[PDB]
């Protein structure tokens, strides 16, 4: 047969705007089609993207950084008000750490 | 005189841009006016001592609307 | 561009080319209409001294000379034209051509605009399919066994023929196609 | 705007016009079909200067391939009527 | 936790009992309000993480990879269903029951307490990404693609087991809060040396590293659609959450061990960018620049320092984000003239115009123009860079250099010139493809508002 | 008329039913989890008058 096997011919690839001219590339059937793109469309740029950024930007403040300022405010008032230093170079009090007692 | 220009089709771009458009005004229309009249008619809180005695709920510890709901 | 190229270049040919690039780089060089006039009658003189050479050898000889002479005293930026393969507006309009085609592609309610064009248009897409079987069987016809010796393509010669391979050619965009 | 349509027309009287400025040409003589190298006993090295003048009154070049075969008026209108798609 | 995890396996018998016509529908849907139910794990505490119960926790470096899962399968979904059309409704549902594991397995690993499990799921995304490129795959590489992504990740992860469970026996636990709060110094020792090498090479083989990167043009050309678009998004970001997660109990070793690991990076990020710069692949070229991009989160981890952390979370989300998107529109044209080379087709602007402008979008993007996420991120590990030696700045910018070089080459090889005369069959874009560049492009622009929300737990 | 509709679409109920679901069993596994509650440090507090936990 000089050939090597019995396969089917590499089908053509069929375009759908050619029995839909306006397919919107989602499906064969035109109502399937249609609606795809509809809920498509719907759950993902009105619902999804503009009512989350709404409220991913309305998140409530639990990262704690304007207490934070208000915290910071208060300390600085206090400690300027009476001549204490801003900040100290000592994180926790050396009166509750006991060094080893001898370094040599 | 006149001449006829040959172009790709436009229509399908033209058509995704007013669907897509479309519905993000849709969406985003309602919550843009629901955002205005919330912020004219029911403004902000505004920093109050902790009365003595009294424990605030979870959400009083917020200042905007939106955000407390 | 439009012609089918031949296998190699005569003398003859190559003396007319260097002629036309020796008198385009003169203008260059000479800048004013008439010095260049006095200069391209000198180099018309100069190179009609050589004109009725019989030896082939010293020809080509005078040749290769002239060409290193006009190589060493180039213009280096010689003029061009704008839309020459080196001018400043060559591909310029490039991008406005779109092939014929994309029309295929409207959407309907684009072709419901411009109803006699796509009639027209039909029309040619008729004759183009009716002609083509005709344009392959004398292509067939008028080709050596041992395939195409150039690029050159015969003409029709029956009653409604139309000469081979002319949908491309035909339908080519515009020159400023917008 | 730019420059009004070219015509065929006006392509022809453009090319009659340079070739009748040519001093090697009769201008009673000249024909739009006479040929160059027949007609007019014209040699290569006039039609080189014949198409550089053609150049220089359109504003565009030739290429060389192509200019070898314009040895008449006619076929010079032609091609510049079909480069520039001109059509009436 | 479980109200993301449910949702997410109810989804496969839900696409099981749809009709033949509906299962496109059904999944996107559903798959885009799960991604809206999983955009509530955002807010976060700040000082620690969001300990749902003894298995699960969120995180802030954990949350935005699970919403970038969450918000990947829909897109998956609506950029499969055009070359599966032919296919049989069975092997479709098939095809959407892998990706639903894919990203279940995916959620859960991100969330994991404990570290046995987090290697379990880690290796159990392994089984639908295989299937899926050795089944759905168009050619017939396929099959050593796969091999390839296979072997290279286990030959890495089996020692990161074995060092796992010597962790566990050794330390008593291997929950990361317990990890965390107990750590002490690893010494200097050839037993801590090796200890430190079998949990860093199965993470440093997923980013990858170069020299183990050989696995990934493979696997992400001849992987279907989806399939590149999760290897390239979220599945090359395990890597890089599992070094945040481990090198807690590295130190003080990660001091030194880190020198040839940074070395490497640095000079491959050079050399794979130059690599795009010679490339008539259009997948492979945005598969090597992955490779880059990977390589310089693979410096700012290995670094150690807040900046570095927090543009290395960046710099993940915005690379998966655009990878996404450039090879979805690769996929585009392959499905216009069924072949991947770049010069094929050619001044596509003229027929494309609008896709025209997402691959702009897209190419503006890859070179992190500000300011933009991409930038931000790259911005931040190239100053903590800086901090840790005054000399990468060289390679840094080099990078940046052959980045913006190789990204303007491919677009403009793709959508500029004149168009190929012969190729006649390049229809208007669909809907379904405009849809899905938007989708991928909105959030990337959104997320600039907001860059707070991807910076991780070190902001 | 509406038998078929049902029968057809009754798919989509699995999803928002799986997460009502995993809302429940979330708060069942914050149920197992109330040792410290009021006990912290930090978050120690009276009771109000007629509550009887601090949270749920
Ligand atoms: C589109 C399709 C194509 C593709 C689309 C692609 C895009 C996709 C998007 C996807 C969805 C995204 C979702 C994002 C959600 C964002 C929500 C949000 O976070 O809102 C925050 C924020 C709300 O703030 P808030 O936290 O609620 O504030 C509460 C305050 O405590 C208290 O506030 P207050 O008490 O001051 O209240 C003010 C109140 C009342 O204020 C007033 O009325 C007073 C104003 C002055 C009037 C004075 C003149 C008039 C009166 C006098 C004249 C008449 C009488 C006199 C007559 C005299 C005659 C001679 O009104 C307002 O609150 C402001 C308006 C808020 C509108 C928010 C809309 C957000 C929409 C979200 C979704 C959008 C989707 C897209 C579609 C959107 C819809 C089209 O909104 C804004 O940020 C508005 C920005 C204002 C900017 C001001 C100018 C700044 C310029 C700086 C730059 C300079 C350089 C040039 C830059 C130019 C840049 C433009
Ligand atoms: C800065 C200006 C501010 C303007 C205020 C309003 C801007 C609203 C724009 C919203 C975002 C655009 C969406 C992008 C998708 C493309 C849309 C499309 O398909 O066009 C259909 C539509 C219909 O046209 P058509 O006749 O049917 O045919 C269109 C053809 O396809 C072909 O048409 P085509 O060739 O004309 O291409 C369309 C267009 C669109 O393609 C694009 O590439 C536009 C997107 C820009 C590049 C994106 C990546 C770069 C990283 C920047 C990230 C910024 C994010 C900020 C937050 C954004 C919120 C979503 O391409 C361009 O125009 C050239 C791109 C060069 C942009 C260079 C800008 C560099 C940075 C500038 C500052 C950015 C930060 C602002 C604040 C700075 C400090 C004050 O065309 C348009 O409407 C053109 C879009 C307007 C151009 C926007 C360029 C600047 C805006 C950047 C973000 C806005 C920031 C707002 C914050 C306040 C300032
Ligand atoms: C095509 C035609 C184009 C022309 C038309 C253009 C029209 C104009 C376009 C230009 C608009 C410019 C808008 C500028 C911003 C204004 C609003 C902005 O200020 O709000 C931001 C809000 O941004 C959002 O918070 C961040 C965006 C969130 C993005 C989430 C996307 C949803 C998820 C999708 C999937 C994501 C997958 C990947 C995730 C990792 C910043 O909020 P912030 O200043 O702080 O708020 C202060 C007051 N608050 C705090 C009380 C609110
Ligand atoms: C393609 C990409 C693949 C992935 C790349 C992975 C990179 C792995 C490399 C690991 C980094 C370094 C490993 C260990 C650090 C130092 C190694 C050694 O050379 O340093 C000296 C070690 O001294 C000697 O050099 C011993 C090592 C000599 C034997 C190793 C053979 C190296 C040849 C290279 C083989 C290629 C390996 C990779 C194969 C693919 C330091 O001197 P010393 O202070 O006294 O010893 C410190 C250790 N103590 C504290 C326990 C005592
Ligand atoms: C696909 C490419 C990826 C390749 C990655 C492979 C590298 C993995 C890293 C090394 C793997 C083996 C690590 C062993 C597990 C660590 C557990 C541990 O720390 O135990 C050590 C044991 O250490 C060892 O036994 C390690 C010896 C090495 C065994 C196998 C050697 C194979 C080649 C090793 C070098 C290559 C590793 C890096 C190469 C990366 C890829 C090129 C000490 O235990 P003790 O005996 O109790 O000592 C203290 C009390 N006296
Ligand atoms: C501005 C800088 C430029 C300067 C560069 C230097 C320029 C060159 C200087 C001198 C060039 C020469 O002498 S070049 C030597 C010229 N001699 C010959 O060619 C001998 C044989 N002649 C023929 O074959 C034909 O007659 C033919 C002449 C082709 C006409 O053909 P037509 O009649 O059928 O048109």
């Amino acid at each position: 047969p000089t050939i090597r096997l019995q396969e089917d011919p590499d089908p053509e690839d069929e375009n759908l705007y050619e029995k839909n001219p306006d397919s919107h590339g989602y499906d064969k059937d035109p109502i399937v089609d249609l609606w795809n793109m509809r809920v498509v469309f719907f759950f993902g740029f009105s619902i999804v993207l503009v009512l989350g950024s709404t409220f991913v930007a309305y998140l409530p403040d639990y990262r704690m950084q304007e207490w934070a300022r208000r915290e910071a405010e208060r300390l600085v008032k206090y400690r300027e008000a009476n001549g204490l230093p801003l900040m100290e170079s000592n994180c926790f009090d050396p009166n509750k750490i006991q060094l080893p007692e001898d370094e040599d | 005189k006149r001449l006829f220009i040959i172009k790709p089709s436009g229509f399908y771009d033209r058509r995704f841009l007013k669907l897509m458009r479309f519905y993000i005004l849709l969406t985003g229309i309602p919550v843009a006016i629901g955002i205005t009249l919330v912020n004219v008619f029911i403004g902000e809180a505004e920093l109050a001592d902790i009365p003595e005695g009294y424990v605030p709920e979870h959400w009083e510890y917020f200042k905007h609307p939106i955000s407390r709901w | 561009a439009f012609s089918a190229p031949a296998a190699y270049l005569t003398h003859q040919q190559k003396v007319l080319r260097l002629y036309k690039r020796a008198l385009r780089h003169l203008e260059s060089w000479c800048v004013h209409r008439d010095k260049y006039r006095y200069f391209a009658c000198l180099m018309r003189a100069r190179f009609d001294e050589h004109k009725n050479e019989k030896d082939m050898v010293k020809a080509t000889q005078l040749l290769r000379q002239a060409e290193e002479e006009f190589w060493y005293g180039q213009h280096p930026q010689p003029y061009i034209f704008p839309e020459s393969p080196g001018g400043t507006s060559y591909e310029r309009y490039e991008c406005y051509k779109v092939p014929e085609w994309c029309l295929d592609d409207w959407h309907p309610s684009e072709k419901a605009m411009y109803p006699d064009y796509f009639a027209k248009r039909e029309q040619w897409k008729r004759l183009r399919r009716e002609s083509w079987e005709r344009e392959v069987k004398q292509l067939q016809e008028e080709t050596p066994p041992g395939g195409p010796r150039t690029e050159a393509l015969p003409p029709a010669r029956k009653e409604g023929d139309l000469p081979p391979l002319w949908w491309h050619i035909v339908t080519r965009p515009r020159e400023r196609p917008m | 705007s730019d420059a009004p349509p070219l015509t065929l027309e006006a392509i022809k009287d453009r090319v009659l016009y340079v070739l009748k400025l040519y001093d090697k040409i009769d201008p009673e003589k000249l024909s739009v079909n006479s040929h160059f190298m027949k007609d007019l006993g014209l040699d290569s090295l006039d039609q080189v200067e014949i198409i550089m003048a053609m150049e220089d009154e359109f504003g565009f070049e030739i290429p060389d391939i192509d200019a070898e075969k314009l040895m008449c008026p006619q076929e010079i209108v032609d091609y510049i009527a079909d480069k520039k798609d001109v059509y009436e | 936790m479980l109200k993301i995890i449910i949702p997410t396996t109810m989804l496969l018998p839900m696409t099981w009992m749809s009709k033949h016509n509906m299962i496109w529908i059904n999944a996107t849907v559903h798959s885009l309000l799960i991604s809206l139910i999983s955009l509530s794990l955002l807010n976060q505490l700040g000082e620690n993480s969001l300990n749902f119960s003894l298995t699960f926790f969120s995180d802030s470096l954990s949350a935005p990879l699970l919403v970038l899962t969450t918000w990947l399968l829909p897109l998956m979904l609506m950029a499969s269903q055009s070359h599966l059309s032919k296919e049989t409704t069975t092997r479709k549902k098939l095809y959407i029951t892998m990706l639903i594991l894919l990203q279940l397995f995916l959620i859960m690993t991100f969330t994991a307490t404990e570290l046995i499990l987090f290697y379990i799921l880690f290796e159990a995304t392994l089984v639908p990404t295989l299937i899926i490129i050795t089944r759905w795959g168009n050619q017939t590489e396929r099959l050593n693609a796969g091999l390839y992504f296979l072997f290279y990740t286990l030959a890495g992860s089996l020692p990161l087991l074995v060092a796992l469970v010597y962790i566990q026996n050794t330390t008593g636990s291997l929950n990361f809060l317990i990890i965390h709060y107990w750590s002490h110094p690893l010494s200097n020792s050839w037993s801590n040396i090796f200890m430190w090498l079998a949990c860093i090479m199965a993470f440093m083989v997923k980013m990858p590293l170069y020299g183990l990167h050989l696995w990934l043009p493979k696997a992400h050309v001849e992987a279907p659609i989806a399939g590149s678009m999760v290897l390239a998004a979220v599945l090359l970001k395990l890597g890089g959450y599992g070094m945040m997660r481990i090198t807690t109990i590295l130190n003080p070793l990660t001091n030194y061990m880190a020198y040839p690991f940074l070395m490497l990076s640095m000079w491959g990020m050079i050399m794979t960018s130059s690599i795009c710069l010679r490339q008539t692949d259009l997948k492979s070229l945005i598969a090597y620049s992955s490779v880059s991009h990977m390589a310089l989160v693979i410096v700012a981890i290995m670094i150690q320092t807040p900046w570095s952390f927090m543009g290395a979370t960046a710099l993940m989300i915005a690379h998966g984000l655009t990878s996404s998107m450039l090879f979805c529109l690769a996929n585009t044209n392959y499905e216009r003239v069924h072949s991947r080379t770049m010069i094929l087709a050619r001044g596509l602007q003229t027929l494309l115009p609008l896709m025209a402008t997402w691959w702009l979008v897209a190419s503006l993007t890859n070179l992190a123009l500000p300011p933009s996420i991409n930038l931000i991120g790259e911005l931040f590990i190239i100053t903590a860079s800086f901090s840790w030696s005054n000399i990468t700045i060289i390679l840094m910018g080099m990078n940046m250099m052959i980045t913006a070089l190789y990204s303007l080459y491919m677009l403009i090889t793709t959508q500029r010139g004149k168009y190929t005369h012969h190729i006649n069959n390049i229809k208007p874009s669909f809907t379904r493809e405009n849809a899905l560049m938007a989708l991928h492009i909105l959030p990337l622009l959104l997320l600039t508002l907001n860059p707070k929300m991807i910076l991780g737990p070190l902001y | 008329n509406v038998l078929q509709i049902v029968r057809d679409h009754w798919v989509h109920i699995l999803v928002p039913v799986g997460f009502v679901f995993g809302c429940y069993l979330d708060r069942r596994s914050d149920e197992k989890l109330t040792a410290f509650r009021n006990k912290s440090l930090l978050f120690k507090r009276e009771l109000r008058p007629n509550e009887e936990v601090t949270w749920k």
